[PDB]
């Protein structure tokens, strides 16, 4: 009502974009955006790419420009911390004592970065030792990626990847570990990761894959890292070390207040918890998707806006939209990466152009379905398959791999013959 | 320079642009809800979408392959001047320009 209280707890791209959709769909009660971070709501990707490098303001990070919450009538509270949930008395106390009064409450509270066993102690406070999740973080490594100086980065996934990348063309030495098999192994097939692998080491990236890091080794300062120690006996010497092993989503909240939780705050169909009146959105929410028939969690900036609308409208008494196709993507070096779709259980794979080259597409299929969508410098294939997932078009997999017959056609044929 | 943004239900709301910026990037950091721009700006995904005058359709680096592709699946109607907001670098010889924010 007009005289409904909203609280958002998480001031990240989900809960920001819930609240400014909220306002967009319009509710017109109070809006309260309630976050421990301290800084102006911004943007993520940048902090491995643009910004990381060095070639984008601080300000150019800016989700909205700190004057247009007012504009909008939606109070920002920063520096502050959620504490617990009061389900029954519908409120949620902060740690300055204050307890905040709801009528529908977004739990919005992402991850924090999977901490590194063996960088316990003295290791994990070191300054040359970081994780890459906040913009202190980014700030923090910017500073220290000093050409000739030694990096070693520990994650394969696409963070750790972008980081590598950064710190090469900066000139520095950078080494990168995985426990894996191969980097980015759970999300795509062997060729995609050969493509990684080359790329990076082509562009001068030791990447030593089935490692793990047994322990640190710090100067007699105790003040920072001097090397990493892996399970094989080496030591890796390094002036500085990144780490980027996974996110763990925060729903201690939830979990503390009786909602169902399981590696993410779970939610229904219109994004609520065990407790109608709790919804959960982004990173932090786990959720049964329909496109896929499975329990999926996304970590990506188009989930985020996606679900954050969808709760705008079901808040708002609008019908939400149906699940679109799920997307990322990445910058490595020069190399435009778009990726469509999950590809977790396909059956085979269908390559369009030579994996030779930095420009191709890979299908990732179960049976004659398309699951996924890997592209490299191809924006607008990477475009149109997302309607091939998103309307779930019956396209023709012998035609994916003819790169005679333009991708517009073939999802035109589909798009026509639904039965 | 400014920008002129005829926004949703005929409405309009006037800009500032530190020029060299997108209109993209500036319209969704104001709040004007009517644009979004998911991608980040860098044309993959069409949602920057947006009608430009003919008052400046010229001038106006000309859209390339890229754009026009993306331009494409535009879910709103696609127009001789339909443009990706994210593709506009505002300049000061842009000065006062209006851009058409499509339905959403
Ligand atoms: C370096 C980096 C690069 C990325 N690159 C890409 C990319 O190229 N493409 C892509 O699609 N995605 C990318 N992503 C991921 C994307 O940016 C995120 O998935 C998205 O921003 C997640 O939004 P979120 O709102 O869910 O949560 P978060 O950003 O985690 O924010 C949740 C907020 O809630 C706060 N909070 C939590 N608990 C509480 C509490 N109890 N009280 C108060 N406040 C609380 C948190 O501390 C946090 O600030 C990247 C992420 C990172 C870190
Ligand atoms: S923001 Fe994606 S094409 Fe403009």
């Amino acid at each position: 009502n007009a005289n409904d209280n909203v609280v958002i707890v998480g001031t990240g791209l989900a809960g920001v974009e819930v609240a400014f959709g909220l306002r967009a769909s319009g509710w017109e009660g109070n809006i309260r955006l309630v976050g421990d971070a301290t800084v102006i709501p911004h943007h993520l990707p940048p902090l491995s790419k643009a910004y990381l490098a060095g070639k984008a303001t601080a300000e150019s990070l800016y989700l909205r420009t700190p004057d247009a919450y007012a504009a909008q009538n939606i109070q920002l509270l920063g520096g502050t911390q959620v504490t617990a949930i009061n389900r029954d008395r519908q409120q949620v106390i902060l740690s300055d004592g204050r307890a905040l009064d709801y009528d529908r409450l977004v739990l919005a509270t992402g991850g924090r970065p999977r901490p590194l066993p063996v960088a316990s102690g003295a290791v994990g406070k070191a300054n040359n030792f970081r994780y890459l999740r906040t913009l202190e973080d980014a700030e923090c490594i910017r500073r220290q990626l000093i050409a000739d100086n030694r990096l070693v980065v520990i994650g394969g996934g696409y963070i750790g990847l972008e980081v590598a990348a950064t710190a090469i063309k900066a000139n520095m030495h950078v080494t990168l570990l995985d426990t894996a098999a191969r980097v980015l192994e759970r999300v795509t097939a062997p060729p995609v990761s050969a493509f990684y692998e080359h790329l990076h080491r082509e562009a001068g990236v030791d990447i030593r894959t089935g490692t793990q890091v047994c322990g640190f080794e710090m100067s007699t300062d105790q003040q920072k890292v001097t090397a990493v120690l892996c399970e094989d006996g080496t030591r890796l010497p390094a002036d500085l070390v990144i780490a980027g092993i996974g996110l763990i989503p925060n729903c201690e909240l939830a979990s503390a207040a009786g909602l169902q939780v399981d590696n993410g705050i779970v939610i229904n169909e219109h994004m609520q918890t065990s407790d109608p009146l709790i919804m959960a959105v982004g990173d932090c929410a786990r959720f049964h998707s329909q496109l896929y028939d499975r329990w999926v969690r996304i970590e990506s900036v188009p989930n985020a806006l996606e679900q954050a609308r969808k709760i705008a409208a079901i808040l708002c008494g609008k019908v939400p939209r149906d699940e679109a196709a799920p997307w990322f993507w990445s910058d490595q070096y020069e190399i435009g990466l778009k990726m469509v779709g999950l590809s977790e259980g396909y059956d085979r794979i269908i390559v369009r152009g030579s994996l030779a080259q930095p420009d191709f597409s890979v299908f990732y299929l179960q049976g004659d379905r398309v699951l996924a969508v890997d592209t490299v410098n191809r924006p607008v294939e990477f475009n149109q398959s997302k309607q091939i997932i998103t309307d779930r078009l019956p396209v023709e997999p012998n035609l994916l791999g003819d790169e005679s017959v333009p991708l517009k056609e073939i999802i035109a044929a589909a798009k026509a013959e639904l039965s | 320079s400014k920008v002129v943004y005829v926004s949703h239900d005929g409405t309009r709301r006037e800009l500032d642009v530190a020029d060299g910026v997108s209109l993209m990037q500036a319209a969704v950091s104001n709040g004007i809800y009517d644009i979004v721009g998911d991608c980040g700006g860098s044309a993959s995904c069409a949602t920057c979408h947006v009608y430009v005058n003919e008052a400046f359709t010229d001038k106006v680096p000309a859209a390339n392959e890229r754009e026009i592709g993306m331009l494409e699946s535009v879910t709103a109607e696609l127009k001789p001047n339909s443009r990706l907001s994210c593709q506009i670098i505002m300049t000061p010889e842009l000065d006062g320009i209006v851009v058409d924010v499509p339905d959403r």
